[PDB]
């Protein structure tokens, strides 16, 4: 009141009456001293309150960042990052979201001042610098919530490495619009929309995959490369190249930015199963397998015809059977030994694969 | 303060059974509402349907209605605290007080007769025992059938079966730890004889 | 014998049971809330099953209406306003409904609810707006009902206070008075 | 008396709502003194009510020329802190019982709308929006 040198932000209601608080001026005569004083002031506070068992806990985190507030304010970063490092996170998830934001915009600040700053440890194994940068620049990319006024921090670590995940949710949300369907020769599509509500900027990611997982286990993936993300709502296909048919339960989704990747796992079990159909085109190389259709009695064989053959770089077909009794292996392409796989490399118009019944199976 | 006539409100709570399965046989008589034909069927056939309809249908329609009685509790209960103002605390101080609470003042602004002595047995399970369960006072088929009638009737159970799971549920305990399950083992023991012949009994257990 | 306004209060008074609006609230908007929940927000439909909802316990309704009343037939859309109006929601709901919009020739008027009982504190999502009625139950009661007066009405909601319009209008249309039946035999 | 803040707070710690009725970064004060009441409640340094099963509004702390006070719901475990001006406040009577009326009417609000059979399950954006309007037509 009778000086003015601000604390941090804390303004009281200013109010007209003034008070002669002059008897005292030996504490803070000058700019200095008054900073040193506050703080053993709050570092006693501190050591009180940490003698109470652990019924107080708050107001000892509380006062731990007023503590760390006014390092920030001192300019001497060293040991402010460091008392920083222990609630480097720890007001987020409890829904306090202004404190949040407070405390890891001054990190953040922080480590971006000093030169140095090449490595750090929170509770064991030393973290990156820019490891946990990043970590805390992301996070106050969601927890931000003001539209167009986040652009500042972009521009701050656009113009400032190892893979590292990060749970893509509160950042981007993506649903199923329709569903599969044929777009080129030998590529099935489908269409989906995410809405980019965290960025402020388009985005030029690198890799985006669609994972469809089926009941046996094996797994297929929809890409789509080098797609430039605009701010806001936009939809785009997924191609897949190697393809099954049957029920498909969606496993997750994933985008790759040059550096980082989001991923969001889905549950599991929700009965939302889609189903992947053939469908035919004229223009579509492919494989049709059947029994053959003029052979002997007792001479049992397989027909493989190449639709669509024509000029063809390479491939590589294999069959193989499955067991049905669930140890026996009841056919077998060759006389004396068991086999259970054949495996072509050249193109070719028809070809007769041979058969030998090993006991019964119809 | 104000009221509602209590036998429309009987009326609507009893017309849930019939919501159970038109909704579910909706999901997997016909007339003219002004412009376009919608398809009615009578409430009485839809209980036959649900005595008479299947195994996986029969518990999928009472899930249904567990939720609804669970949806009666967790809303009514807050009210009830706010103004009647038991002298509970919110995870457990002992569950007496709890049931207590519920068969003190829960059935009373529910039904129109406060529920009848429990039994404890101090660790586990609690039973609630109720005497001629009001909103089924006038259920019956014939002189005859009577198995029928009673195996008719249990869909019915579900509505306080949830209204006690919801009540537990908002004061503490959630709905994991707390399994309910009504019956008609409940005899007529010394009190005079209403038209319904059996009792009800509330056997609820928490952990 | 009295008037149907004096009918009303008399019988409200001292020959019903009681309970209370707010339970009715929670029951009814529990019962709304499993609707809209499982059937995926699809509100064209919900509305058409608490119309069968409410054309269904109606049907029941009316025999314990004119069990308490004891009033003659009906014939007249101009005593069936009277009576629907000063009786049969004072003897339930405890309310009494306007009439207004009398349409030509006494064809159909319109029931004005200054305070529904079913929605004493609702707030619809922005899905809804514009979508749902919430109050169906009440104008498939009334069709219900009056079916088994031996009339069909047409009955339909025109606004409702909930959706943001400025009162809650059931318009109560009368198709034809359908006639008695007789046993012939061949 | 228009109050600074109002906070609700549930058994787990979990703020539902920190409403302030509107400078910029008042929020940031307001939410640091509703963390520092947090605490306040388990302690033996207050004596809570625990007599007659009524509600008691109670003078919690000074920070900040923050008068605040908060009640405690002790059998659903809702917590309500409410923050005033010094200047506002003349320490009478009379604005005790009205300001445990504000109290009531605010705990009337949040009781109404949870208990609106539109609300999903859990949905927290959709009682953060009613809450919202009900407090801005309240507090104005
Ligand atoms: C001539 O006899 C006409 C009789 C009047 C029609 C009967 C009206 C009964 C239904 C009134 C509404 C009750 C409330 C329904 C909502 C639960």
């Amino acid at each position: 009141a009778t000086s003015g040198y601000r604390l941090m932000d804390k303004n009281y209601p200013n109010s007209d009456v003034k008070y002669k608080f002059d008897l005292l001026k030996e504490t803070f005569v000058d700019e200095t001293v008054f900073q040193e004083n506050f703080l053993t002031l709050t570092k006693e506070i501190l050591s009180l309150f940490n003698k109470c068992e652990g019924k107080r806990q708050r107001i000892v985190d509380i006062l731990s960042i007023e503590i760390g507030l006014l390092y920030y304010q001192g300019k001497k970063y060293e040991e402010a990052v460091s008392l920083f490092l222990s609630c480097y996170e720890y007001y987020t998830q409890t829904n306090w979201n202004s404190i949040g934001l407070k405390i890891l915009q001054v990190f953040i600040d922080s480590l971006s001042h000093c030169p140095k700053l090449d490595v750090l440890q929170i509770d064991g194994e030393s973290v990156s610098a820019s490891a946990v940068l990043t970590n805390a620049f992301l996070n106050i990319l969601k927890l931000c919530k003001d539209n167009d006024s986040k652009e500042i921090w972009w521009k701050k670590f656009m113009d400032l490495n190892i893979h590292l995940m990060y749970p893509l949710d509160g950042l981007f949300e993506v649903t199923l619009n329709s569903k599969v369907h044929l777009a080129r020769a030998n590529v099935s599509a489908i269409e989906v929309n995410l809405k980019s509500y965290g960025f402020p900027e388009d985005i030029s990611t690198k890799t985006m995959r669609l994972s469809l997982k089926n009941m046996g286990g094996d797994v297929i993936v929809f890409g789509a490369s080098d797609f430039l993300l605009k701010k806001g709502e936009n939809k785009l296909i997924l191609e897949c190249r190697d393809i099954m048919y049957g029920e498909f339960s969606l496993l997750s989704f994933e985008i790759i930015v040059e550096g980082i990747t989001f991923v969001k796992e889905f549950p599991e079990n929700q009965d939302e199963f889609i189903v992947v159909p053939e469908i035919y085109c004229k223009e579509s190389t492919k494989v049709l397998v059947k029994q053959a259709h003029n052979l002997n009695l007792g001479e049992y064989a397989l027909e493989l015809k190449s639709v669509q053959s024509d000029a063809l770089e390479s491939l590589q077909v294999e069959v193989e059977v499955q067991k049905n009794n669930m140890k026996n292996l009841p056919v077998s392409f060759s006389m004396d030994e068991i086999q259970a796989r054949k495996r072509y490399n050249t193109p070719f118009e028809n070809v007769r694969l041979e058969y030998y019944l090993l006991d019964q199976i119809t | 303060l104000p009221k509602v006539s209590q036998s429309v409100y009987q009326m609507l709570l009893n017309e849930m059974v019939p919501l159970a399965m038109g909704i579910e046989r909706q999901i997997s008589r016909l007339k003219i509402e002004e412009h376009h034909t919608v398809d009615i069927i009578r409430s009485h056939n839809l209980i036959h349907e649900l005595y008479k309809a299947d195994e996986e249908e029969k518990e999928k329609v009472l899930a249904r209605l567990r939720n609804i009685g669970f949806q009666i509790g967790l809303k009514l209960s807050e009210l009830l605290i706010f103004s009647n103002n038991p002298n509970l605390k919110f995870k457990e101080m002992d569950l007496l007080l709890i049931m207590k609470f519920i068969c003190r003042d829960v059935w009373k602004q529910i039904f129109g007769k406060q529920i009848d002595n429990l039994k404890t047995n101090h660790r586990g399970t609690f039973y609630l025992l109720d005497y001629d369960y009001r909103p089924i006072q006038s259920f019956s088929l014939e002189e005859d059938a009577k198995n029928e009638e009673l195996k008719m009737i249990e869909p019915f159970l579900e509505i306080p079966v949830g209204i006690i799971r919801g009540v537990l549920s908002s004061l503490g305990y959630s709905s994991e730890e707390v399994i309910c399950l009504a019956s008609f083992i409940d005899r007529p023991t010394d009190r005079p004889k209403t038209a319904f012949p059996k009792g009800v009994s509330f056997h609820v257990q928490v952990t | 014998s009295r008037s149907l306004k004096a009918m009303g209060e008399e019988i409200w008074k001292n020959k019903t049971e009681k309970i209370n609006t707010e339970l009715f609230t929670l029951t009814y908007g529990s019962i709304v809330a499993q609707l809209c929940q499982d059937y995926e927000r699809d509100f064209n439909k919900v509305n058409d099953h608490l119309y069968s909802m409410g054309y269904n316990i109606g049907c029941r309704l009316i025999e314990d209406f004119l069990a308490r009343t004891a009033l003659p037939r009906c014939e007249n859309l101009v005593k069936t306003s009277e009576v629907l109006s000063k009786c049969a929601f004072k003897i339930f709901l405890n309310i009494t409904p306007n009439i207004t919009n009398w349409s030509h020739n006494k064809d159909t008027f319109s029931l004005i609810l200054d305070e529904n009982p079913l929605a004493d504190f609702v707030e619809l999502p922005m899905d809804a707006m514009k979508s749902l009625w919430y109050s169906n139950i009440l104008c498939g009661v009334l069709k219900g009902s009056l079916e088994m007066v031996q009339l069909d009405c047409d009955v339909w909601f025109v606004s409702d206070i909930l959706r943001g319009d400025s009162q809650t209008e059931i318009k109560v249309k009368l198709n034809r008075i359908l006639k008695d039946e007789i046993p012939i035999g061949e | 008396l228009r109050p600074c803040f109002v906070s609700l707070i549930d058994e787990s710690d979990k703020p539902i709502l920190i409403y302030v009725p509107n400078e910029m970064n008042d929020v940031l004060k307001y939410n640091v003194l509703s963390n520092i009441s947090l605490d306040y409640f388990e302690s033996a340094l207050v004596e809570w009510h625990s007599l007659d099963s009524k509600p008691l509004l109670k003078s919690i702390f000074q920070l900040e020329g923050v008068s605040v006070f908060a009640m405690l719901i002790k059998q659903t475990g809702l917590k309500i802190v409410i923050g005033f001006e010094q200047k506002s406040l003349s320490g009478a009577d009379d604005e005790f019982e009205a300001i445990n009326q504000i109290f009531e009417t605010v705990r009337k609000i949040y009781i109404r709308v949870k208990c609106n059979p539109l609300l999903v399950s859990g949905d927290e954006k959709s009682i953060i929006k009613s809450l919202e309007r009900k407090f801005d037509e309240l507090f104005i």
